[PDB]
DNA sequence: ATCGGATGTATATATCTGACACGTGCCTGGAGACTAGGGAGTAATCCCCTTGGCGGTTAAAACGCGGGGGAGAATCCGTACGTGCGTTTAAGCGGTGCTAGAGCTGTCTACGACCAATTGAGCGGCCTCGGCACCGGGATTCTCGAT
DNA sequence: TCGAGAATCCCGGTGCCGAGGCCGCTCAATTGGTCGTAGACAGCTCTAGCACCGCTTAAACGCACGTACGGATTCTCCCCCGCGTTTTAACCGCCAAGGGGATTACTCCCTAGTCTCCAGGCACGTGTCAGATATATACATCCGAT
């Protein structure tokens, strides 16, 4: 969000490590995590969560993975940093591809929250598939659309949730060379 | 989809650090020196570029100009001439 | 009557009116006396003349008729007081002085 | 639009010191940066001087004290001289 | 087969790169490095040519000065070979670490 | 005459973070000097920010950018946060 | 009802506004700058005083002397980076002896 | 006529310099260190006191106050708190 | 009698846990007045002025001694030498 | 002089080696002095002057050592080493170093010379509204060769250098002191004359 | 290694004392209620300069190998520095006494801000030529292995 | 310390693009006033900086003795330099698209300004309690004897 009137439907929730927090004094060795809750139905977006956004620049829609949550930058009250996915037409139409290319998302383009699984979970759950909600991610490649390296997407979710962004980004960069 | 930039710190080649040291009057260079120099240069550039992008963002611009680098350097006590 | 620039009354080349304007509107004080711009412009002109003299000597030593930044770096770093004034200052395209330690020399 | 500089003044002083000697654009921009840096330094020191003494005006005395604070050694002396002369001429006209 | 002793070509390179002012790092790798460092602050940034040129000027200046101090630190240990310990000491006295 | 300081406010803050803790007069003067030093640093940086962009006003935006330039690490985070809270209350009352 | 009371702070928003207006920093000063600036100063004072109170209780003293301030500042990384070129009087130094100089 | 203050740099005694070095984490001290330190301190005080006296004279005063010393120290990048 | 070095380390710990000034007040005040005599004649000093001067000088010298001790250890030594101080002041930029 | 009109009866003249000036840029040392225009009286470095000390009530002789120019309070400062009058010396120190307090005062006031001054390593800034005339300083031999024609207001002699307290006399050639003041910079000359008596 | 003596230190408790925390009068600075002139928000448009691409050259980078020599380890000697102990010195203190000068005040004047008319100084654009870059050819100055 | 080989240096020739001079042409510097107040300045108050005296005793100085540390010295291993060969991607010239940097114009929001009103915070004063100081008592540590 740029202004304060651009996130009226949302709310910023702060957590110590896993429990809820609502405080000021910089505590020693306690890094605070942030996420944002849409009050319309209490939808929570934090690090690791993959979302679907309306990409009006391409005419289609794009899928991202929230990596970092900058609060109160010197231009945007909230900056949503996310890794980009490569859709099917940039290389099964519900198989995505992770990239280290980052992007800044604005909340007014949010649609739903993508359910990303691997190959085993994709074969296990074939009869109950939703085209606009469930996706599978097996590889990670470059933004150009080549050099595919298979990786468990659940482990990547956990690692983005755990380690700091400035380290995981460089980690994902050197995974394809 | 812009071109992915990775491992560009390796672009500071060994002969480049060698030339920089030769200008500094260094006769013999240890092997581990080059990696240390790459790290130190990365730290320096990170600080300067973070301050310059702060200046550019304050001006509500998307193009980092030379005056931003000059202001960041002068803020860090590294006043630079020849660019304004 | 007829106009007369303050730079002519002071006998200087640097602009006294421009220095006065930069001092009054530069957020330095509430007001600026009429003697501050003259004094400041004179000091600036003197320091410019010092730099330019040493750099012109450095340019003539290379038998070149135009001052390049390398000449400025030579002029600044070979003068003790000018190098002390421009300590934390980097002159782009200036290079370094020809200096090698004693121990690094061949024996 | 117009953006001013000290190019013509530096060129005048150069022709004074070295009549048939030129200067490149990079060195010209370096000279302009130097003039602006010295200006900022002296004017800031004089500003803090006047603010210390509960004074509201920047007189040439503040510029002189700032010069003696900043410029080292003989550079100060001559500079003060070159300042005083100018003042004594301007105050005479 | 004519062959110079170890150290002669080193001193010749010192003299060769001390009498000139050209940038000693390759330009395009440095520009790509600057862009890779800046992409972590704001996405899809643009740079004036003068911006990356001033960055490279300041970077090479800082590295040359640090190398002078590091060579002084190596000589202080009665050595002629700069070592990471010398760089660490130099940046410790300067206050950079 | 009266020469003011930041004593009573630092005392309130100390009693808020540590209710049963006093402070010596020398440490009091140290805290006052620290407050004034940080103030002049942030104000100078905001002034430079406004002057670079050809603006004539020190808005809260310049203060926030100056804080992000001067305060390092997590201090820069929390401080910004605190700066945003006060403003939010001030525009409400 | 002072502006410091309206913004929920302890530092004087009015005095900070006066100092910004008459400190020769800019022609005009917005009414939101003193609030933000005082809030930041309050956070910094709070951080230093809480770390100093911790160090003072660890020294079994209920009054904060400059030594507690120096300990709190030099033991905190970001505070020490904030006061790098700054000298705290009557603060001494942190106890640190190089590992080379330990007896054998 | 006050008694001539002469070679008061020698008043920085050897035990005092030794204490200063002990605070700085020094275990063994050479002989030339003492005169070297006297010279270093003399240059330091020369610069700082020259600036402080410039501040005092600019205020048209004859007494060097604490504010002059604090302003000189700040001007030399050695900001001092407490005064 | 202790080995040479034990009393020195005890001095280190004592003077690191304390914050008192390590130089006598009156000789330092005389030094300040002698130095100022070459700048202006018949100057006066508040007690706080000379005290701030002494605090600044002691901080400067102790920090310089820490850097000098590092300069001595870098050369595989445990004794500070004048070349260590000179190198430290050179790296700092005071030279 | 504080302001310009405080030197209105004087004029500042600078010479580099021998020739005069009416420079700007530095060069690879200039000397300054001031001339009273009513009679062309030149005061430079090493010159001895007599000043009206309105604190003691009598007068006091000084030796110009430095000529600070364009300070932040005075346009011209006149730094000078001080002399010691015959009544500003210690009789006990002279009676113990060379060989009841009133008796030594008697011995000194009766036996000493009224015009014998002594140098000091202490200096005092002088102002031109207390200047009378230029003093002529002799040595040990010239004072005895010139005994008949001695102007009591223009002729003095100095043999010893001592501290301002008036003890620990040390003799030195005063003409050599006049030469040494003009030869070397004041920072070193004052130090040398200071450590001559410790 | 293990154990006793000696040394200085961490530690427990108690005792002054002067520095700190709070009470009080008050006055000068901050708030409330308006107004106004301009700075800043915001949209529209010109156009500059940033991004990107492609092909060919080749100069720099990368790799590898012989080997000189430099870093590092281990040794030996002299001496410079640490550690106590007794003697010498003056720092520190705790008062008095004074007076130079910091500090506050009450004018009153000269000097600087502010605004309107005028222009020529300093700006941006336009050639254009010569100082300098580029390249080659021959001379000079080293370097290094040995008669 | 004498020649063969190899870097650099200096000079002649050719071409180029950037430094310089000049042309209008906006606009800011000048001129010419008026008016407001900042500070120059003499005077009074009175703060505190200078000077001093003697006493105590902690600090500094000098000296004896010994040891451990710095510095010189020899030897050795491997690592970094010189140089040759192969590979690569920097670099230059030329071209095209358009993103976003400036500039302009209109509007209106905001902050300086003032006048009045009052209370927040400071100078002053006072009592009293946490820390500097002290004495003594375990206790860790050092260091040599065994």
């Amino acid at each position: 969000a740029k202004t304060l009137k651009d996130l009226q439907g949302w709310e910023i929730i702060t957590t110590d490590e896993q429990g809820n927090i609502i405080k000021r004094l910089r505590r020693r060795g306690a890094k605070t995590e942030h996420y944002l809750k849409r009050s319309s139905d209490g939808i929570k977006l934090g690090r690791g969560d993959s979302v679907v956004m309306h990409n009006e620049a391409a005419g289609t829609y794009s899928v991202y993975m929230i990596q970092e949550l900058r609060l109160n930058t010197i231009n945007n009250v909230v900056e949503l940093w996310a890794l980009t996915y490569l859709r099917w037409f940039e290389v099964n139409k519900n198989e995505l591809y992770l990239t280290a290319e980052l992007a800044e998302l604005q909340l007014f383009n949010f649609i739903r929250v993508a359910n990303v699984m691997d190959g085993s979970k994709w074969e296990v759950l074939k009869g109950n598939v939703d085209p606009e909600r469930d996706f599978t991610v097996r590889y990670i490649c470059e933004p150009t659309g080549e050099k595919f390296v298979d990786i468990n997407i659940e482990d990547v979710k956990a690692y983005i949730k755990k380690v700091e962004p400035r380290e995981a980004q460089e980690y994902l960069k050197d995974l394809t060379l | 989809h812009r071109k992915v930039l990775r491992d560009n710190i390796q672009g500071i080649t060994k002969p480049a650090i060698r030339r920089l040291a030769r200008r500094g009057g260094v006769k013999r260079i240890s092997g581990l020196i080059y990696e240390e120099t790459r790290g130190v240069l990365k730290v320096f550039l990170e600080n300067v570029i973070r301050d310059a992008v702060t200046y550019t963002e304050h001006a509500k611009r998307k193009t980092v100009t030379a005056m931003d680098v000059v202001y960041a350097l002068k803020r860090q006590g590294r006043t630079l001439y020849g660019f304004g | 009557a007829k106009a007369k620039t303050r730079s002519s009354r002071a006998g200087l080349q640097f602009p006294v009116g421009r220095v006065h304007r930069l001092l009054r509107k530069g957020n330095y004080a509430e007001r600026v006396g009429a003697g501050a711009p003259v004094y400041l412009a004179a000091v600036l002109e003197y320091l410019t003349a010092e730099i330019l003299e040493l750099a012109g000597n450095a340019a003539r030593d290379n038998k070149k008729t135009r001052i390049i930044p390398r000449h400025l770096q030579l002029a600044v770093r070979n003068d003790e007081e000018l190098n002390k004034l421009l300590g934390r200052v980097t002159i782009a395209q200036g290079g370094v002085l020809p200096n090698i330690q004693s121990v690094l020399l061949p024996k | 639009t117009r953006k001013e500089s000290y190019a013509i003044y530096v060129y005048k002083v150069l022709k004074q010191v070295h009549p048939d000697t030129g200067i490149s654009s990079k060195a010209m921009s370096i000279m302009n940066s130097f003039v602006n840096d010295v200006f900022e330094r002296i004017a800031g020191e004089a500003s803090r001087l006047a603010h210390y003494n509960k004074r509201s005006t920047i007189t040439s005395r503040e510029i002189q004290t700032a010069v003696r604070l900043l410029l080292p050694g003989e550079l100060a002396k001559h500079a003060v001289s070159e300042g005083t002369k100018a003042v004594t001429k301007y105050t005479s006209a | 087969p004519h062959r110079y002793r170890p150290g002669t070509v080193a001193l010749r390179e010192i003299r060769r790169y001390q009498k000139s002012t050209e940038l000693l790092i390759r330009k395009l790798p440095f520009q790509r490095l600057v862009r890779e460092i800046a992409q972590d602050f704001k996405t899809d940034l643009r740079f004036q040519s003068s911006a990356v040129m001033a960055l490279q000027e300041a970077s090479e200046a800082y590295l040359v000065a640090l190398f002078e101090d590091t060579n002084l630190c190596a000589i202080h240990a009665k050595r002629v070979t700069i070592m990471p310990k010398d760089i660490q000491l130099a940046r410790r006295i300067r206050g950079e670490r």
